[PDB]
């Protein structure tokens, strides 16, 4: 069978693997203990057990520690999980050259082991961000090592992007964009969500004042979900990840789709609607329910792809597009007529107990490419200008083995990237 | 992993680590006999970090103790907690330093150095992994100036590659307690500059602020401003030592924090700050720790924050709450003080939640600032100790020692160094 | 005295290598060299510049305890450029550090490789680290001063006998 | 029936021994008291006790007079075990010249009686040690012996060589040397383990912190367990120790196989895992799980043999060896194509009470020659020239009946035998 | 079977040996009036090597007591232990040697001697099969040099292929206590050289240094002195006694202990060596006992082992523990001091690790360096005795027994050559 792997680098990578892996267990039935086709995601033991065929790790051994005391622990493997020694404190000239270059070798194990099992490898996830000091020089090592292995092989990169205004790290800003030197040239796919945007949506759809990193995150899973589910299950139109990667990256260097998981709707929210195929089809589109700070008005939807799943009828999705294709606000770029692939999966979400979410009988996560996104580009190099014209914070890096030359070529790359969007949108 | 080797130098050092390691045992659950009494599996899960744990369930501290004299590390042995230290711990001579750094540094304290580094190598060889060193020293002493800064400098050529972070209490202009303070003060600070990755400067002007309007102990003792560092300290390591949703090493805080190599200086606060009894008129909430945390009567150094502007800050807060309540929290006061926030430097603040709250709050939290503003610190003791010196003061102490006028000259060329750095970053 | 004034005009041909050697002194900046070296494991080029300056210091590489799968102590210079590094006048000591006092055996060393690598060349350098840019400067500069030194302080002393 | 003798010589001899007849009874189902087809390593007495078909040699008294208070004790029939007056105190020149010809006469008595019993005499197991007193001369003696009585009988060698960094004994290289000179050219195999490489594989695949010699041992044993069930026990494709003199032994001069016993796993790694045949026989091929101190990449296997028990099928087998003939890595000898035999045993193996394993349902013992033991021959050789360059304890042995001229003479036949490997290689 | 007889000549001697056997009686359950009242059975089963039993459970030692003068040998038997030795073993005359070589191996001890060879070879027929001779005598006195000496070679003429070891107490330069020591020790040495096969060389000095800074005894007793080095040798006899996971005979340590003829000369130390509460701060660990031993204050021996090398080490272990434990510390520790282990041998180190510790130890462990070091103990007596030769001076005494000065000059030699064979394997 089509198979895959998990790859979570870096705190925020684990978190939401911990809630990402709660989901597949509610969804395929499996409980924590690993007792009950699951084989994308769970290969069946031996003694059974069925254990997540998933990678886990981090330099900071405080966050995987806390994976092997709570509930899902005896759900993943003991070669699942892998420490290292000390955290990479968000430098990424540790992720990469020092501390990488170290455990990095003993993770390459584990993978190899975890391909054989695989007959048919589809690819890979590597939840990651963009941001921290693990999933920022570690992953594109990662990333790195894998390419030369398979290269053929599917990747993909759910990439916890900076907010522009929510704070999290002074460095941040550096991070991201050695990370993005290095990773446009392997992941061959790139959904990017960034805190703030789901914080909003958080507030405003399901009514919530303490938005936790548990409830963002299960949010975040749930996207996955649908990517995965046509995959994972049967239906109509039956997606795979090879198919975005083709479908939604006319041109190989610009693949950074954005997603949007709608309906996100409460336990009153439920009544007082009717969760309608093409009611939900809207909400997908709305400025408001971007899973980035981006206005997707302010260019155009390059391509767009939309994973309905649960009660979907195709006639109705027809129509709900032809609509959507009329209102001439929503722009499209110039070179493609029809910028959507439909897939209609028999398999709803299921919603985890103690959640967001109550039980929508439809849900579509649209994964759609814009020029728009270059407005978030664009904040961030200047962000990255500004401390750099101070040189600040560089003694840390450099000290770490890396080249002050490094940062340079980094905004060259980012300037080519601009450019190139700018072309499309023409 | 990740383990801190405690140092205590000079009575002031003695002190407040006496009553920090009183502190930080009962967030562990740790008696005075030594034995675990606590009801929380999270202590003894990282216990590590500060204690040895022997047969028995003995716990010990990685702590050792530093005094030219016997006596105030006598009464250490006498206190109550006292016993929980190790013989091997108490390393004196009965030569005291009496407020020369000289005695400290080049003459008596000499002559106990290499019996201390012992039991630094003893210290060092039983770590799983060592990550740094903690000491606790007076700037303005004999024990904590001379001392202190020889043992922090053959430290840092032993293990260099490791975290050296002092919570150094220093002079008051305003409460002057010792003859020379500024001689003590300028050659510490001259060897700390060059020695140590972060020091917390503490002035005891500050706490008595504290206490006094807001504690509203109008009796302070010295045991209730030593409370006040204690709790400093344990906030900034509660990351390494408790599980979090964002974890901040010791270097993590330090590479968010630092701009450039030099200007390591930090103002610790803390929050809540309030009267017993006077917090029934309050009620605990993220907004309400940080408007404590950035007033400036909740600084625990001499200057007025306002009087500048805060380079960088990292909060690293404590107890459970909505990491998107403290980002929005803190990036309304990112614009509110707009003049009293560096422009270099975007997403100024840095936040860190901890899981754990300090054992009697439901909420808690803790500053580390880095302000321009604390030039006017060093502009101070410079101006104390260049009048001082335009009569060749005191010189007699000092030359009987072996020191030079040289190396004073030079002591304020470090001094007038670290001022100028600041002015051209405001 | 021509012949003074001769000797004097090669020290004038060889007074921009003595100020080159100076400006690499000067080149010495506070306090990121003084970082790049707090920092554990930098690009390896300023860790083969650090060895140079340790060759230059004349203090020797130490022996890194036998791995299981070589019997051979790995020869490490950067321990010595560690604890060379860490001393706080250490800057100072460059500073200090005289042309005539270099040994034969650190030119032997630096001259040969170091001076003509092209990582050790200062463009590659002001590359890897902007605070090595002094440091490959120190030890290149220091290394033309001791073939300087070799070269006309015998012959300013043959002068000295003609004057 | 195919029938054997069990020869324990020196203290590790015995010690392992001591594992072995555990291991056999527990295996055939004989109770330590003796009561219950085992005709190889059992010889049914009278009535209802079985006696193991054994010598228990050893200079010091100490060892077998543990084995004699032991629970195994009443198994053996005290014919069996000798004694001798004093130990041999790591000299070889003790072992072969002088308490070797006194109680030798002896234990040739005790072989003949045992060998009179053997219907089908098959051959001989001889557990010693290169680098114990008695195992590196006495151990030879008896070899020697031995051939002049039998000389077309079956001899096996489970020699304990010297960990080329682990330190047991100084003098441990020369007897090594002096063993090969003489051990060499009798034993028809000899398959060495060092301790080292069995603690790397204690440590790492069975996650115990602290090995000791009794569960290296049964590691040891277990290896042993696989060569006999082939004898001890019915399934296709039987092996012989005769067949693996042949098989592994294109060249009659080398015949020095590495073993690797596979799976090595705990009672947790039982989960988490699938035990399938194929994947037990890359777990066999790893550079890590080899028995000694050798990587086999530095060279090429030349003939490997192969020895699965329990549930496996043959169809399974075939199919790994394809796969493993494919892998480029593993480098195998030009001038012979297939350099495996395959036994397959409907015996799995049963595991220790109170031990290491868990219940493995495949297990296989690669017993795999390879050029890339000339690693370790080469390191001992030099071992031996430094301390024979400054003629060091040269007296204990001259002084007890030997030759300085046999120190050369060692060497040379050393020589000779890291050229014929090079020859083989090339 | 291996019986040891010992023997205690001189004050010292015999002190050291009354305290000594008090000590072994303890640790095999014998009581005062020597009857057996232990639990361990293993304490009675090598009952033999240091005991006599007759009829009604009688426990002798086989201990011989020489005294020039009845006086010390006569508190022996007032002492409470005195009493388990056989009265026909202590051999008396009534004439002092007062600190005379000459009187002890020349004049009285010539006529004592006769009859306390006849106890000698009582003794050896008494035997099941003798191991060794144990001589506990002083170097710097008269009973202990010149009676002693005499003793050592008449008993090597009657057993040559017999061990002797020696127990012999040093002068210690800084603590000279007698006048003659220097001749003494110099006439002692010169045959000690020749007629012995191991001498563990302790001096009085090393012991106050253990008392005074570890132990925390800053009142010594002869008492406390004597329990140490009666502890030294019941751990250097142990494996002999009881049963081991890798035993070392007495012959074994000698052999793995010395590189030549000659240099047979031993440095014994013991851990843990803690004052009472002291051990607490410890905890009971291999690499804790190892870091103890190997350090320079755990050293009963005048030299700084850091002034030279270790040639060779043996560390006889006691109590249960992981053998890779003890394999993998004493790696670590060949490598730390990469300055102080000689190069000729590798494996420099030798582990013995006997299955019991010394009845309320958990752990403890025992020391043998041979250290080119001790050349400068040799040096320090040569330099006395040369200058004081040098004026012929307190010549009269010996010239006075038959002594003459070429047999000084001689002795001389013996020294010479000594030190010279130590620094050439420098
Ligand atoms: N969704 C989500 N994002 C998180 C979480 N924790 C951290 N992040 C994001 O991750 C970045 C902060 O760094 P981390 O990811 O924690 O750092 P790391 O990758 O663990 O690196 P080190 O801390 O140096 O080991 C920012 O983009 C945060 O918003 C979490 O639990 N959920
Ligand atoms: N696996 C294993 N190896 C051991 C054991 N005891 C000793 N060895 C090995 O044997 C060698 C040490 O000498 P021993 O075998 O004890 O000596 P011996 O053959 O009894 O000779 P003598 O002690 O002189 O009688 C080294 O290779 C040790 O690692 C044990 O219990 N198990
Ligand atoms: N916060 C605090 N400061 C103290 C304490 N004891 C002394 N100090 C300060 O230490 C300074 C003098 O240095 P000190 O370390 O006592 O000199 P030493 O005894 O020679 O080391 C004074 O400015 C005191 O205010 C204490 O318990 N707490
Ligand atoms: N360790 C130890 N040394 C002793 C004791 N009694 C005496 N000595 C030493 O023995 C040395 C003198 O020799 P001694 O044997 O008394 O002379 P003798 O009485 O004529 O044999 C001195 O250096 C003393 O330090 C003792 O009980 N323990
Ligand atoms: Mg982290
Ligand atoms: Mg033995």
């Amino acid at each position: 069978m089509r198979e895959c792997i998990s790859i979570h680098v870096g705190q925020a990578g684990v978190q939401i693997g911990n809630a990402c892996w709660e989901l597949y267990c509610l969804e395929h039935g499996i409980q924590p203990d690993g007792q009950m086709s699951f084989n994308t995601f769970f290969s069946e033991t031996g003694a059974g057990k069925h254990v997540p065929r998933a990678v886990f790790v981090d330099l900071e051994p405080t966050v995987i520690d806390e994976v092997r005391t709570g509930t899902y622990r005896q759900l993943f493997h003991p070669e699942q999980l892998i420490t290292g020694k000390e955290d990479a404190a968000n430098n990424y000239a540790r992720g990469h050259y020092t501390i990488g270059k170290e455990i990095i070798d003993l993770v390459l194990d584990r993978i190899r082991k975890l391909a054989d099992q695989c007959t048919g490898l589809q690819g890979f996830l590597v939840f990651h961000s963009f941001g921290g000091g693990t999933g920022s020089g570690f992953t594109s090592l990662l990333m790195e090592r894998l390419s030369v292995d398979y290269g053929k092989k599917s990747k993909l990169e759910f990439s916890i992007y900076p907010a522009p205004q929510v704070s999290t790290a002074v460095v941040e800003p550096y991070n991201s964009i050695l990370t993005t030197h290095t990773t446009l040239e392997h992941s061959d796919c790139a959904f990017m969500v960034d805190n703030e945007a789901i914080y909003d949506i958080c507030r405003r759809n399901l009514d919530i004042e303490r938005p936790t990193y548990t409830n963002l995150n299960r949010l975040i899973s749930q996207i996955v979900s649908s990517i995965t589910a046509s995959l994972r299950f049967d239906g109509a139109l039956n997606v795979d990840l090879t198919e975005f990667q083709t479908n939604l990256v006319p041109y190989p260097r610009i693949h950074f789709p954005l997603a949007t998981y709608a309906p996100v709707i409460s336990a009153e929210k439920a009544y007082h609607e009717q969760l309608s195929v093409a009611e939900i089809t809207n909400a997908c589109f709305e400025p408001a329910n971007q899973m980035v700070k981006c206005d997707p008005r302010h260019g155009k939807y390059m391509a767009c792809c939309l994973l309905y799943r649960g009660d979907v009828v195709p006639k109705d999705v027809n129509a709900a597009i032809a609509t959507i294709k009329t209102k001439r606000t929503i722009q499209f770029v110039d070179w493609c007529p029809t910028g959507f692939k439909v897939g209609i999966n028999y398999q709803p979400p299921t919603v985890v107990p103690g959640g967001d979410l109550a039980k929508v009988q439809r849900a579509v996560c649209m994964l759609s490419n814009t020029t728009a996104i270059a407005e978030a580009w664009a904040r961030l190099d200047h962000k990255f200008d500004l401390m750099y014209a101070k040189r600040a914070f560089v003694h840390w890096y450099v000290g770490e083995g890396m080249e002050e030359g490094e940062f340079s070529e980094a905004r060259e790359d980012m300037a080519a990237l601009e450019k190139d969007y700018e072309e499309v949108g023409v | 992993m990740r383990e801190i080797v405690h140092i205590q130098a000079g009575q002031c050092g003695n002190q407040i680590g006496a009553k920090f390691w009183e502190v930080i045992s009962d967030e562990h659950g740790i008696d005075p006999t030594g034995s675990y009494h606590g009801d929380s599996d999270l202590q003894l899960e990282r216990i590590n970090v500060y204690y040895n744990e022997a047969a028995g369930n003995k716990y010990v501290p990685r702590a050792i103790l530093v005094d030219l004299e016997p006596g105030t590390m006598d009464s250490v042995r006498s206190g109550p907690f006292g016993q929980i230290f190790r013989p091997d711990n108490f390393v004196f001579g009965q030569s005291g330093a009496g407020n020369n750094w000289a005695k400290g540094h080049y003459t008596e304290g000499a002559e106990l150095v290499d019996s201390v580094l012992d039991v630094v190598r003893k210290e060092s060889e039983s770590c799983d992994c060592l990550q740094g060193f903690q000491l606790t020293h007076s700037l303005g002493g004999g024990t904590g100036s001379g001392m202190g800064t020889l043992l922090i400098s053959k430290i840092r050529e032993e293990y260099p590659d490791r975290i050296m972070n002092t919570f150094s209490v220093v002079p008051s202009p305003k409460v002057s307690d010792t003859v020379v303070e500024p001689y003590n003060a300028t050659l510490s600070v001259h060897q700390l500059v060059e020695n140590t990755d972060e020091t917390y400067c503490i002035d005891n002007e500050a706490l008595y602020d504290i206490c006094f309007r807001t504690l509203k102990l109008t009796t302070p003792t010295y045991g209730d401003l030593n409370h006040l560092v204690s709790a400093t300290m344990s906030g900034v390591t509660t990351c390494l030592r408790f599980p979090g949703q964002l974890n901040a090493d010791l270097r993590k805080l330090a590479v968010n924090m630092v701009p450039f190599p030099r200007l390591h200086f930090f103002m610790p606060g803390f929050a809540p700050l309030t009267s017993r009894g006077s917090q029934q008129y309050r009620a605990l909430t993220v907004p309400e720790l940080t408007q404590q945390m950035f007033d400036a009567k909740n600084m625990m150094a001499a200057c007025d924050p306002r009087h500048g502007r805060y380079l960088t800050v990292a909060a690293v807060f404590r107890g459970r709450m909505s990491m998107k309540e403290v980002d929005e929290q803190m990036l309304n006061v990112q614009n509110k003080n707009s003049s009293y926030f560096v422009e270099w430097i975007p997403n100024n603040v840095k936040t860190a939640v901890c899981d754990i709250p300090p054992r009697g709050l439901k909420m808690s939290a803790t500053f580390i600032g880095n302000s321009t503003a604390i030039q006017e610190l060093f502009k101070r003791i410079s101006e104390q100790f260049t009048a001082m010196f335009r009569r060749k003061a005191f010189l007699h102490w000092y030359t009987g020692e072996g020191m030079d006028e040289m190396e004073f000259t030079e002591a304020e060329s470090n001094m007038n160094d670290l001022v100028s750095e600041y002015q051209q970053y405001q | 005295a021509d012949k003074q004034m001769s000797v004097k005009e090669d020290l004038d041909k060889v007074e921009p290598i003595l100020e080159s050697a100076l400006a690499a002194l000067d080149t010495l900046t506070a306090q990121d060299i003084t970082v790049v070296k707090s920092m554990k494991s930098p690009p390896a080029g300023v860790k083969l510049v650090m060895e140079a300056i340790c060759i230059l210091k004349g203090i020797k590489a130490d022996k890194i305890p036998d791995p299981t799968g070589s019997g051979k102590k790995i020869e490490d210079f950067w321990g010595p450029a560690k604890r060379l590094l860490g001393d706080m006048r250490f800057l100072q000591s460059l500073h200090e550090y005289d042309k005539d006092n270099i040994p034969p055996a650190y030119m032997n060393i630096i001259r040969k490789n170091y001076i003509p690598n092209p990582d050790f060349v200062p463009e590659k350098i002001r590359n890897a680290s902007t605070a090595a840019e002094g440091l490959c400067k120190w030890v290149i500069a220091m290394d033309s001063y001791d073939k300087v030194a070799k070269i006309v302080a015998p012959l300013r002393n043959e002068l000295q006998k003609l004057e």
